[PDB]
């Protein structure tokens, strides 16, 4: 009902959104292949009133007129695509990416998403799938009586059979790289779908063109730095308290205006 | 009475009386953010332009 | 417009001014009547002798 | 051409200023009373005239 | 009598309606699958006075409340019978009289003869008949409800949970107990499997919480209170002006 109250509402909304970003980063600390988010804010409208630059006194201009502004709006949340710390779990099926690549996965509805989480499983038919049951591309198939699975640093997959001293290559694990990795739309389940702001999927085997190198037995942990999150808690709390103080002051002013 | 209104075609009128400047009645560029200085200088800003 | 009921348009200011003016006009007319009657009876004496 | 831009997810609020209207309500009430005194004074002037 | 009393009365009624909407939003902050309401105010007719140019207003009137159909947060219930919706879609539930309503509350139970019903006891269609000796009920992402039985090493398919999608989600009629019925403004209920044709996915063990943001409601309460005070002051001023007029 009054301008200062709307501006303080926008400020409260921005600080709340910062709190959601912090909480989302914290809840996914243990998530493998997670990237922390950071929100960016911009200024809202600026009422012109006295125009800065308009000529007063015929030969003297007016510098810096009344640019009364409105509150704040968050521009967007950008993910920090940096290399998370590698953790050794000693498993034949965990694959960790050390560079800037993505695994390609086919959703059963027909389209393809992209994931960085490398904890892979085997279905009843022998295909390499994600822990959510989504079949990784390409459809690397593992034989029935496998004794050991070796995923090399170039993405080649070998299976050691009984009675064969030489491993047999059963597939080739590729990495997908994009022009802009922040433009991928996160749909949950550690899955990204390609958008028009993220360019087009560039297939590359691991080691060339930039795709990273695949480590076996390692998992890429989340890059969330938690002490920074606590310091951000302290601010996101004071700033919210101060905006609420502004709301209270405007409320008192309106109350005295009403009471007279 | 200093309540100046802008006509559809850009004429400055007070209470329907066309205001008179140094050159006669004033013709304002149709549609403009009019700013009057401390001595009566009129500055017109056309929408969309810089 | 649905969901709104329109009331009367009687203006009270005009009504109050009308009542005041009507009272003041009635009193003036009473004064004129009194003057005319008094004049008639003064002049009715001219018929004697 | 000179038109405005669109902010999706936001709604423009009213331009009314509450400090502007409450001060006006005070003077309108007082200007209303000072005018009503003119009606009362004129009536008293006319009331004495008809009474004579 | 021509006066400003009605103009401020409409303002008081509009603030009352806004406060009712805010109170309804706050009271349903714990309901699962609740969309917050926002009342839209848009002024009354104008009276035009002709010169030998000016228009006087009449007040403000509520037009229509809109329900915000954004995807609410999920909460973990640890119950195998509860399913939440990721995306836009509605569960279809059959009322006793025969007409089918649409709900988003995913807290379901199994009634005495099998059958999946909502918390109010109304059956969820299609009829999904859970066997008695079921050991674990699994509802897939695409709405396939499979049931495990002791012995058999493969789950048994029982039913499909179809989602009904409306092209205009806001126009549904809220009948009361967390149920919507289709209306002329939200026609053509499109039945689809979850995951295709724009239908949402299903998360088992989670329920969709309410959409009510708290800060907006509190500051809006502050605004409603202060505007109500302002309109009351305007009413008092009109009352005093009329009192001064009548004493002449």
């Amino acid at each position: 009902m009054i301008s200062s109250l709307w501006i303080a509402k926008t400020g409260l909304d921005a600080q709340q959104t910062n709190m959601d970003v912090i909480a989302n980063n914290l809840a996914n600390v243990s998530t493998n292949g997670f990237k922390r988010q950071r929100a960016v804010f911009e200024d809202l409208l600026y009422q012109t009133i006295r125009q800065p630059g308009a000529q007063s006194s015929e030969q003297t201009t007016l510098p810096s007129g009344l640019q009364i502004g409105t509150g704040v709006r968050p521009v967007a949340t950008e993910r920090l695509h940096s290399q998370g710390n590698l953790s050794q779990t000693n498993n034949s099926k965990d694959v960790a990416i050390k560079g800037q690549g993505f695994f390609q996965v086919m959703l059963p509805d027909g389209t393809s998403a992209y994931t960085r989480d490398g904890s892979f499983q085997v279905d009843q038919n022998g295909q390499l799938v994600t822990a959510g049951g989504f079949q990784v591309q390409p459809a690397i198939t593992i034989p029935a009586n496998a004794l050991s699975i070796t995923i090399g640093r170039d993405g080649v997959v070998s299976v050691t059979q009984q009675g064969q001293a030489a491993p047999v290559q059963v597939g080739q694990l590729n990495l997908t790289t994009f022009m802009n990795d922040t433009g991928l739309e996160s749909i949950g389940e550690n899955l990204y779908i390609e958008t028009q702001s993220s360019g087009a999927p560039n297939e590359s085997t691991p080691g060339l063109n930039g795709a990273g190198l695949l480590y076996q037995g390692y998992v890429e942990t989340s890059n969330v730095n938690v002490a920074e999150e606590l310091v951000n808690m302290i601010q996101v709390q004071r700033a919210y308290e101060i905006n609420s103080k502004a709301v209270s002051t405007t409320d008192q002013m309106l109350q005295k205006l009403t009471q007279l | 009475n200093g309540n100046i209104q802008v006509g559809p075609t850009g004429q400055l009128t007070i209470q329907g009386h066309p205001v008179i400047g140094e050159g006669g009645p004033i013709t304002v560029p149709e549609g403009s953010e009019i700013t009057i200085a401390a001595d009566g200088t009129i500055s017109a800003l056309n929408p969309g332009d810089p | 417009m649905s969901g709104v009921l329109e009331g009367s348009n009687v203006k009270p200011v005009e009504a109050m001014t009308d009542m005041i003016a009507n009272a003041r006009r009635f009193e003036m007319q009473m004064k004129v009547i009194t003057s005319v009657d008094e004049n008639e009876g003064r002049a009715n004496q001219l018929l004697s002798m």
